């Protein structure tokens, strides 16, 4: 189960 | 004992052959359940586990939705990185996402982790208090401004600490009889002649799992670790792994020589001697 | 950037025995980049049906692969894994060996 959290550097 | 769950992300950019390629690969402690490959035809996140197949559609439907996701992120991120770094389109260059969390025998939370590299070097990680950002140099500066600014560590640490832990304990009730089992090493030890003068002793450790294991010489009931040498853990092919060592002993000198072999499958360490 | 060169190690999936179906595998880890170039030789000659693992790296960051084919290995037949990677100067080449 992967995380949600996908901010850009 | 203790399990763990980690997911590893991989974009390489491609300058003028296209867009980047971006592998995604998800483990329970050594074992490999998932992954997804850019350039495969699916264009879905996959199983690699027989227990993974026991999630329905909704699943599979919100892992390739999530995938996709951190795929398009790392396609932003290697051109943002490159004006971070005054670097030309020329070249090849690499992002690099690691993230889960780990449960002692009881199952609960131990620890967490989320790192970031650029082109084989920390770029910024979450320290262990889940709350705060090491940066690992000054243009890493700018991304710890950002996601401090949108709250990212709050809402890394809720799925670090909870929602993990809670589908790593799930997977290893659903995978029970592979991700729980032991299997102790098959042990055995090799002799071949340098010369008149020396032979190499090698002790194996084939066919266990978990992969954690510690192969140690002893001369006369003492460490040695002169005129030794150890192999990287290695993988077999059916989900064990394989692991030995050697020594260079005098002609004569074999039988002062042990192999000693510590691994959860061994309740008492195995001495080997070749006699 | 940072780039390390490739560990190899040549060896077989179980205790290999003549006329015996087996694996003949190819372990490289420890390098970066990730792009790599791996193939596994018989008798000097490029096996064909060759299967690999899904890339994935270590806690420094270094990558690693399980390169992998079916064989019935034999008395006669010598094998090797070439690899190439931009730490080299030139393909490297190692043989299997049977008893390590």
């Amino acid at each position: 189960h992967m995380t949600e959290v996908v901010r850009r550097c | 004992g203790s399990h763990s769950m980690r997911y590893f992300f991989t974009s390489v950019s491609r300058p003028g052959r296209g867009e980047p390629r971006f592998i995604a690969v998800g483990y329970v402690d050594d074992t490999q359940f998932v992954r997804f490959d850019s350039d495969a035809a699916s264009q879905r996140m996959e199983p690699r586990a027989p227990w993974i197949e026991q999630e329905g559609p909704e699943y599979w439907d919100g892992e390739t939705r999530k995938v996709k996701a951190h795929s398009q992120t790392h396609r932003v991120d290697l051109g943002t990185l490159r004006g971070y770094y005054n670097q030309s389109e020329a070249g090849s260059h690499t992002v690099q996402r690691m993230y889960g969390c780990d449960v002692g025998s009881d199952w609960r939370f131990l620890r967490g982790y989320h790192q970031y590299a650029y082109d084989g070097k920390d770029y910024i990680a979450l320290k262990e208090d889940l709350r705060s950002w090491t940066a690992a140099d000054m243009a890493a500066q700018t991304t710890k401004h950002k996601w401090e600014a949108a709250h990212v560590a709050e809402q890394l640490r809720a799925y670090l600490e909870g929602t993990c832990v809670e589908w790593l304990r799930r997977y290893l009730e659903n995978g029970k009889e592979t991700l729980q089992r032991t299997d102790a090493p098959k042990t055995h030890m090799t002799h071949h002649a340098v010369s008149d003068h020396e032979a190499t002793l090698r002790c194996w450790a084939l066919s266990f799992y978990p992969a954690e294991i510690t192969l140690t010489w002893q001369r006369d009931g003492e460490d040695q670790t002169q005129d030794t040498e150890l192999v990287e853990t290695r993988p077999a092919g059916d989900g064990t792994f394989q692991k030995w060592a050697a020594v260079v002993v005098p002609s004569g000198q074999e039988q002062r020589y042990t192999c000693h072999v510590q691994h959860e499958g061994l309740p008492k360490p195995l001495t080997l001697r070749w006699e | 950037m940072i780039q390390r060169t490739p560990k190899i190690q040549v060896y077989s999936r179980h205790p290999a025995e003549n006329g015996k179906s087996n694996f003949l595998n190819c372990y490289v880890s420890g390098f970066h980049p990730s792009d790599i170039e791996v193939d596994l030789l018989k008798n000097g000659e490029r096996i064909e049906k060759v299967e690999h693992s899904d890339l994935s790296f270590s806690k420094d960051w270094s990558f690693y692969l399980l390169y992998y084919t079916e064989f019935t290995p034999t008395e006669k037949d010598e094998y090797a894994c070439r690899v190439n990677h931009v730490t080299l100067s030139q393909p490297k080449i190692v043989k299997w060996d049977r008893d390590m």
